[PDB]
Order: structure tokens, then sequence, then C-alpha cells
RNA sequence: AUGGAUAAUAAUCGGGCAUAAGCAUAUUACCGAAGCUAUGGAUUUGCAAGUUUGCAAGUGGUAGGGGAGCAUUCUAACAGGGUUGAAGGUUUUUCGUAAGGAGGGCUGGACUGGUUAGAAAAGAAAAUGUAGGCAUAAGUAACGAUAAUGCGGGCGAGAAAC
RNA sequence: GAAAAGAACCGUGAAUAACGGAGUGAAAUAGAUCCUGAAACCAUACGCUUACAAGCGGUCGGAGCCCUUUCGUGGGGUGACGGCGUGCCUUUUGCAUAAUGAGCCUACGAGUUAACGCUGCUGGCAAGGAUAAGUACUUCAGUACGGAUCCGCAGCGAAAGCG
RNA sequence: AAAUAAGGGCGUAUGGGGAAUGCCUAGGCUCUCAGAGGCGAUGAAGGACGUGAUAAGCUGCGAAAAGCUGCGGGGACUGGCA
């Protein structure tokens, strides 16, 4: 109401007067919360992540595998379900290029779309995309137009 | 601010009444009347009885020369009297200790079962151990208690 | 409250009749020696206490007094002084700043010496 | 901001020290032998309120004792009799009557007797 | 600053689609001709990190 | 402990002092060292989404009108610069001993001279409102062009 | 029950002491804990009424984990107090489970602070911790080559040392 | 101290050492050790106890004697006498320990911040969510724009690839 | 005059001691906006010695020595801290 009543909702506010080390009484004080005498009772100390202790980890007794393809080509991946929920609500009509992917924010600017077949796509579309799959095509070239590769 | 109301009354030194008993102790073993003496001299047949109050009677025995030990103790009881010098522990007898003054064998009996206070010290000052038939207090009006009737 | 009116309320010194001597260069604990002869006695005996007392701290104590007299028969100017038949009330030797200086004793040390003062404050009173 | 708590630093201090009032030497003004003798002196008063209820009634067995063997008779059997009559009276008021009313006491020994 | 992912942990371990990490197995590296063809083969196939070491493995690689 | 302006010496021998270890005097607990974990220059600026600032502005507003704390007025205009003339109009408004914001649509640097000097009062232009400004304020009085720019904006 | 050696500061049923106040069996009454119960009150979970009450089970605690809060300094809004006496210091009364809040007298002579929200240089009893002040040892050690001093005059309030 | 108006003068004192007066002031118990001025520490006066009585000095009972009083199963002070009771911290299976540490008081003194993440509560939008650098205006360390880009919506395989 | 237990303990009051706390600022810290980034052989930075009606220090100034001249501003006091 004014700037003297603020209130915030139930449960979005904390302590907030919670100190480690402020004598018995509160909780946490004397050996503020790290135990008695040892190495992670020491001021400076961090976890060594790969440390097993002194064996050998797990990321360290496993072997490598695998390489990476300089030149590997990753599509998008658009659904025949989405597709027709797209085409449901009315933004798109007889017609699915790369540029109501883009107006949809179904894909950036310079990428490549590829048309899976994961859905139930009833209505007569004339898209034009990429790459398409064996499923995919056959469920648009026969519930409705043509698919054509760009 | 004395939310009690109801409180137990205690004796003080205003109000205590002290009788001045006199003890026959021709029958009767040493400890067997000492406890009773003791009991007497404490204060504990009166029910006004306060435990930190020098209340009670003043006991006369009168026949301590004629009391008697059960086994062979007036031959086999020894009394300890250390001096504080290296080796001066020295023992003493029952039989020789009632030759001279006969009176101290009643004396270190009753001296013993008190309370070993400032309060029990004061309360041997009130136990006059006669080691003949009469006592010298006179003038007083001293009655006589038979230990058989507590 | 009003500090002109706390002020006029405590200025009753006007018949009390007391001396002071400050920043004294003598020990207290050595002053309060003479001052326990003196507390409670006459005013001629403790004089002559204060001027036969084998004590370095007398010699300043015996004229004190004498001013504290003096100022008795100036609050009591009206009457003689004989016959009121002066005593010491009241006197108390209390401490005051000490200097600090140093001492070197051996092997490269210093040790503290603190020279000390006393305050005397005296009230005679009279029997009347 | 800079924040000093200088004066309830001390105000909090003072009266744990003004319950210190009566202690002999240094125990009632210097404040580390204060505080360590004010919380032991209520460690003692925690305790020792067990006891006052333990050490009272032994008074009121010995009391009520005392005003029992005038009558040829001994706390035990007395209690005993008193239990077993549907009487129902606590050692304190027992003790109260054998003190201040001996007619009161002698007359309950005769009807529980 | 920005957390850096460990290398060594990194070339292993590949996630998999929703919350595991798989990996390799050891021992088939230069004494596989006295192992029984069983052991070789269950040695073979991917495995998946377990859930007493997923804690470490995830932070090595910036997983928390 | 580093910004100190000392030496990193050592004061007294490791043992056979009899006095507690110590060295290099910028440590903090010494009279006149460091003071350790002490404040530091800093930013206290949070992101919020300008979905929820907007809607947070819309709240401000929604309550002023339940409140019935909004007038209209139609755009006057001042030629010369006069706090007696801008005090003279707020009584016919009854904003006197209150605290009112004029929301204006234009500049109108005569309007916002003749109320510089007030602390009852404040111009400000809806290119500059605010969540906190609206809430301030005890009446708004949003002139007749402002409500135009202040609708199509949220 | 009896004999079968005992260790060095004075010893032991804990002591007095007991011929039962020792031992064996049986019975009764009583004493005896923060155990159980009687009375008053507070609090945590679970179940219902509402917007605190009722019932059930609880409520020792180190390392450790969780939840509600107090004080301190400053800031934003509204509402205040003060030379007819603010902060601070010293006593006293009262309230709350506690950290703490409020009121009165004395000194003091100019600032202070309620409600909601926010931030942190946000709380000491110990680190042979640091700086300042002040005690104890105590009127004690010592007054620094065992070459040596005595008397009479002088100044002077005051002289073993001039 | 608002302003030196910083104590002329008199007395004790050998003394221009100190003090008591007298004048200045609202204050001199604001007198140059100068605003208020606490604690440790050192003393004086008054009330109650204490020279036959053994120990972490307290606690629970309890007379007697002094002040006050709404008059009281009210308050304050001291307390003759009785019961119980071997300080605190740290390290330890275990400390009164003769294991460590502190002479006391006052002041200072130890889990804080930045960047990048994860859990619990809360909030906006929602198959979508969010801007960064920057730019424009302005009453200027303080609304609009900016979609570059990041996460999610599809995964498997070392990879081609399939989906 | 009084009191008196040689002395000690407790409570109250009044003193000395000390500098904490409270209030204040002469000084510092982190920065924002706009400039500038050097002095010196026509002798630098940094000093020594001198200079006053009176002059121990600090400040200013150099044997023309708490100062000299020119152009503007200013209008009653001035001979630095004193």
């Amino acid at each position: 109401m004014n700037l003297s009543n603020l209130q915030p909702a139930e449960g979005s506010t904390h302590n907030q007067n919670k100190r480690v080390g402020r004598g018995e009484g509160s909780g946490k004080g004397g050996t503020a919360a790290r135990g008695h005498k040892g190495a992670k009772s020491r001021s400076g100390y961090s976890k060594k992540i790969g440390f097993e202790g002194g064996q050998m980890p797990l990321q360290r007794r496993v072997p490598k595998f695998g390489f990476k393809n300089i030149n590997r080509k990753e599509y998008e991946g658009v659904n025949l379900d989405t597709l027709q929920l797209l085409v449901d609500n009315g933004v798109i009509t007889d017609s699915v290029s790369m540029t109501d992917f883009v107006a949809n924010r179904l894909a950036s600017k310079n990428e490549i779309v590829k048309i899976l077949g994961r859905g139930e796509l009833k209505a007569k579309l004339k898209v034009t995309a990429h790459k398409f799959t064996a499923t995919a095509k056959a469920a648009i070239e026969a519930a409705g137009g043509e698919a054509v590769t760009i | 601010m004395d939310a009690l109301s109801y409180k137990t009354i205690s004796a003080s030194k205003a109000t205590v009444t002290k009788e001045w008993i006199v003890v026959d102790a021709e029958g009767h073993n040493l400890g067997r009347l000492a406890s009773k003496v003791a009991m007497i001299l404490r204060g504990k047949y009166k029910p006004s009885y306060t435990p930190h109050v020098d209340c009670g009677d003043n006991v006369i025995v009168i026949n301590s020369e004629k009391i008697n030990l059960t086994g062979t103790k007036l031959n086999d009881k020894i009394y300890m009297r250390h001096t504080g010098y290296p080796g001066g522990q020295r023992t003493l007898t029952a039989k020789v200790l009632q030759s001279k003054n006969p009176a101290l064998l009643v004396e270190k009996a009753v001296k013993g079962m008190l309370p070993k206070n400032k309060l029990g010290a004061e309360l041997f000052r009130n136990l006059n151990v006669v080691v003949g038939s009469e006592h010298t207090h006179g003038a007083q009006k001293p009655r006589t208690v038979n230990l058989n009737d507590l | 409250r009003k500090r002109e009116t706390a002020d006029a309320r405590k200025e009753a010194n006007k018949s009390i009749a007391f001396a002071k001597l400050n920043n004294c260069p003598t020990s207290p604990r050595k002053m309060r020696l003479v001052a326990d002869l003196v507390r409670g006695q006459k005013v001629e005996r403790a004089l002559n206490i204060l001027r036969f007392s084998s004590k370095e701290a007398s010699r300043k104590l015996e004229k004190l007094l004498l001013s504290a007299i003096n100022n008795w028969e100036q609050k009591n100017s009206e009457g003689n002084l004989e016959e009121a038949g002066l005593f010491v009330k009241e006197i108390r030797v209390d401490g005051g700043m000490m200097l600090k200086r140093l001492r070197p004793a051996p092997q490269g040390r210093a040790h503290r010496i603190r020279k000390r003062s006393n305050h005397v404050t005296i009230v005679l009173g009279a029997i009347n | 901001p800079r924040s000093v708590n200088s004066v309830a630093k001390r105000a909090r201090r003072k009266k744990i020290m003004k319950q210190a009032k009566g202690f002999f030497g240094r125990r009632k003004n210097v404040w580390t032998v204060a505080k360590n003798a004010v919380e032991k002196a209520m460690s003692y008063a925690y305790r020792d309120r067990k006891q006052n209820k333990r050490n009272f009634r032994s008074l009121w067995i010995q009391r009520i004792n005392a005003g029992a063997r005038l009558e040829g008779m001994s706390y035990s059997q007395f209690m005993g009799k008193v239990k077993a009559n549907g009487i129902e009276l606590n050692r304190k008021v027992l003790a109260d009557l054998a003190m201040n009313h001996p007619e009161a006491f002698k007359a309950i020994l005769n009807k529980v007797k | 600053p920005k957390m850096k992912t460990k290398s060594s942990a990194k070339k292993r371990f590949k996630v998999t689609g929703s919350g595991k990490i798989k990996r390799k197995h050891a021992f088939k590296s230069h004494i596989l001709t006295k192992k029984s063809k069983k052991r070789k083969l269950a040695l073979t196939h991917s495995a998946l990190v377990h859930k007493t070491d997923e804690k470490s493995i995830k932070q090595q690689l910036r997983i928390i | 402990r580093a910004e100190v302006t000392g030496s990193t010496r050592k004061i007294k021998k490791q043992k056979g002092t009899g006095t507690a270890r110590a060295g290099s005097v910028k440590n903090p607990l010494f009279k006149g060292g460091g003071t350790v974990f002490g404040p530091r220059p800093r930013s206290y600026s949070f992101k919020l989404n300008k979905n929820l600032k907007r809607l947070a502005r819309k709240s401000a507003f929604s309550i002023k009108a339940k409140e019935s704390n909004i007038i209209v007025l139609e755009d006057f205009n001042f030629e010369a610069p006069n706090t007696k003339n801008f005090i003279n109009v707020l009584k016919a408004l009854g904003l006197e001993n209150k605290k009112s914001l004029f929301v204006l649509g234009e500049s109108n640097k005569n309007v916002y001279l003749s109320s510089r000097n007030l602390k009852a009062s404040n111009v400000v232009t809806s290119s500059e409102l605010s969540t906190y400004a609206i809430l301030n304020t005890n009446n708004l009085v949003l002139l007749e062009g402002s409500l135009e720019l202040i609708e199509e904006n949220l």
C-alpha cells in the first residue's frame, strides 16, 4: 500500500542472522562446524575433486574412447506432431518453408532443419526442408502435398 | 514474596527447655547405654526437634565406674592416641584406661555418636560423667530417668 | 536539574572548616602511618605528635593542621579558639599521579620505578 | 557501516554481576571471577531444590517419631496403623500437629490405636 | 571465475540421455590371450558409472 | 593484512623469548594491523525481469486507483516560472500539505521550475516514471496527454 | 569356627561400638531417587474446530543437522520526543522461555528515536593474543669496590653530604 | 569556556608548594592533568557479625540485630547454627587432577567478498524463458530499445549415419 | 567530644586514580564528471645558511632577503602563526 507497509510473500525471507562461531547457545559454536582436529578442519581446506585418498581414481582407471568429427552436421529436428500443433493454431497455411521455422522460433537463422516422424500429421502441407526421414516423408506425401528438399 | 503461606515452625533458643536428666549406669553395656545417652543429648524425644539448634537435655551419668563390657573387651580393647611425632602412636587398653579416671570410657563412648560439628562439640559440654555415685550440681533438682522406658 | 541551583545547594562549606594538601611528593602508605596517630585526637595533642614524630612525613603535615586551624578561625570570626576545643574529625590520605622512570638492571634489561604522590585532606569539627 | 556494541556490552555484564552481591574477595567486582561464580551459584540453586523436598520430609518424620514415642509407640507402627485406617494426612500436617497441638496428635493416636 | 572441466574426465565419461554417465571397461588392454572369452565379451560393452562415484564424476564434469 | 604500511619482518625470535610467537606487524590482532574481513568496494544492483518490473509498475497504479488518489488535469502551461502561481494552483485540487506527483507528457520546463523548490510536490515526466516514484507520492496528477503514453507502454 | 610369618609416615567393619547391632530361613511395618502418581504451567509433532482450543505420543545430550528470535551501526517511508532537560554514567521497580523491553530518582548539558522493509566492519572468557591503566610479591631486594671520618663557625625556614 | 572574562586582593605557610576565602560565569565538583567522565586499584565514616575453630568460599534452611513500609503469610542489610557441594577452557577411553592456558580491568580480535554452479522456499512467464555489450531521451553513479547469444523442446552410435 | 575487636568480612555513602563510553571535528578512505601529465645549463628535485622595531620555532622570502615593480578587481583597515 505505502512505503511503510511493505510486506513480501510468506516464505520468501529467511533468518539472515545465522553466523557460525558465535558462542554456545546458537548451535554452531566453539569448534564452529568442522568437528575436532584434522585436515578438514584447517583454514584453507579445499576438496581435491579427482583425489580418491591416494589410490587410482575412477577418472584414471577407465580408458579413453572415441574421437570427434570436425565436419559433424547436426540438424535441428522438427516432428510431425509439432507441425500439426503449429498448423492447428493457424500461423502456417499450405506452405511451411525455412521462414516459418524462424518466425515461430523453431530454428535459428543459419542452421539446417530435419523433419522427423513422431506425430500424426493429417493436414495437407507443402514443406521445404534440408533432410527428411523415411517416416516423415511417407507420412507427408501420403497425407498431403509434396515435401521438397532444399 | 513468601508464597508458601504454611511453614514448618522451627524451635529457637528462646523456646527450648533443657532438663537435667540423671542416668544410672550400674547394669548396662557400654555402647547400649551410650546410644541412648547420645540420643537424649542430641534431643530427639521431643516433638520440637530442630537439627540446627542445641535442643535436648543435660545427662548426668552417676555410675560410670560400674559399667561393664560383654566379651573380653576389657582386656582386648585398644585406644590409639597418636601424638604427631615420628613413631608416636600410643596404644592403651580398656583395663588400663579405667584404672585412671574410669569416666573416660563413657566419655569416649558418647563422643563419637555425636554430629562431629560445632553443634556436637557444644553438645558434649552438656554431658556430665561422674565416677562416683553422687554428682556436684546440687541446686538444680535433677530427675532420674531409666533408659528402659524409651 | 538546574546546575546553578545544585551548586548553590552544595555550597554548604561556609560552616565546615577543612584543609587540603595536593601533589605532595611522598608515598601514601608512609603518610597513612602518621595519619592514624592523629585521627581523632585533640587539635593540640595532634600538633605535639606531629612535631615530635620521627618521620619525614610529618614536617609538612604539621603545618596543614595549622592551615586548617587558621581556616576555622577565618570562618568562625566571632569567637575565640580555645573555648571551642577543636579536634581532628576526619583525615584521609589518598593517592596521586605518579611519575615513571627506568633503572637499568643487569644483562641489558630495564625495570620500572614509580615515584608516587599523595593527597591529604583534613576536617576539624568542634566540641563546643 | 561500523557497528560497535559498546554500551550493551557492559550493560549485559552489569546485570550478571549485580547478583554476585555479598561474595568474598574479588568474586563481586572482577568480571571474569564473578561470572564464573554466578553460573556455579545458579547450578547449585537448580539442585538443592530437589533436596529441599526430601530434607523437610526427614524433619517431619523425625518429629512424628518423637511425638509418637511419647505414647509408647514407634514411627513405623504408627504410620502403618494410620495408613491402614483411612486417614490420609501428610507428614507435614502430622508434624505440625505433633509440635503445636499435642492434644490433637494424641487424639489421632488413640483413634488409630 | 568460470569452472574449468577436468580433461581426464571429459575425454572419458560420456553423459547419457537423462541422468546417467556412460563409460568403458578396463582390463581389456594387453593380456587378452589368457582371459576367457566370456570375460572379454562382458568387458566390451559400455557400462554406467555407479551411484557411489556419480557425485565425484559429476563434480569433475562440472555438473553439480 | 597486505595493504598496511609496514614491514614483513619477524618481530621476535620463534623460541626462547617467553612471550607469544608473532611477526609481520601487519597482522590483524595487533594494534595497527589490517582489518580482517572488512568492507570492500562493491555493487549492489541485481536483475529483475522487465515483465515483473512492468507488473509492479502496473500494481503501483492500481493501488492508487483503488485508494482514489488520481486526478487528471488539462495540460496547463505557465509563461514564467512562478512558485507563487504553482502554489496558487494547489488548493483548487486540494493537494495543500499533501504529497503530489504531477506526471507530465512533455518537458514543460516552466512548470518544473515552478515546483523545483517545493518539498510537498514533485514534477516528473512520463519518460522517467518508476514504481518507487509512484509509491512515494500521496496523490497522482496525470495530465491529459501523459495517459496516452502511460497506457500504451505496459 | 581354629593354626597355617609379615613391610617399611598412625591405624581401621567408614567410625562409635555391638556377644547381638554377627550368621542361616521365614513374616510384617517402615525409610528410601530427578522412577511412578497428585496440582499448576510451558513447548514439539499428528489428528479436528476455527482463524487459539481439544485429544494422543513425546520433551538427557557431545560431534553434527533444522526452526523461531534479541541487541548493535546505518539507510527508505509514515509518525514523534528534547535546555519545562537528549545521548552517556549510577541506583531502583516491573514485564518476557531467554537474548532483552519499559518506567522513576541522582550526575550530565545536546541530540535522539517508534512501526514496516533493507544492509552488515553485527555480540569474547581463554589464542604462553595486542595497547593503555592499575595491583601482588612489599615498604621486601637494593641504594653500584671494606680509602674514613670528627668538631667549630657562615648563608639559610630547613645542614651527617654545601 | 559562548566569549579568557585564565582567579585583582586577603589569610596560613619560609615560599609566586598547596589550600581556604573574595571576584568572572549558567556552572570552578568547567581552574589550564580543565566537556561527560565508568572498571580495575587505593582509602574514610556508618549498620550487622567475627579471637575452640579446618577445605572451589557457594546453595538450601535458619534465629538474633539494624532501616523502610500501601502495614505486610511486604521490602532491604548483616547474619550465630545445620545439610549438600573437589573453579573454568582445551585435548582426551578417561582430568579436582600434580596435563594446557589466563595477574586484573578497559578498548581491538578470527567462516567476509567477487566470479562460476547445486539444493530448499518464494515470484514472473510458459513450449517456451531471458538478455549481454551497446544506443536514445532525461530533472543523470539513477524509461525505451538492443535477440548476438544461452537453456529447454529427441535420442542412439567412436564415427559415417539413422531417428 | 564520642566510639573502639589488635584487625578482618559484608552493605551503603563520599573521595583519589584512570581513561573507557556518549557527543563533536582540524584529518583520512573509495570514487564520479571535465582537464593535465612534467621540472632542469636563463642552472632542476632536495637541502645548508641567512632575513623581523621585538624573533626560539613554524610559514614566506634570498644580501633588492614576512619583501620590489606593471596591469586589472576591491574600498577601511594593515604590519604571517602572535
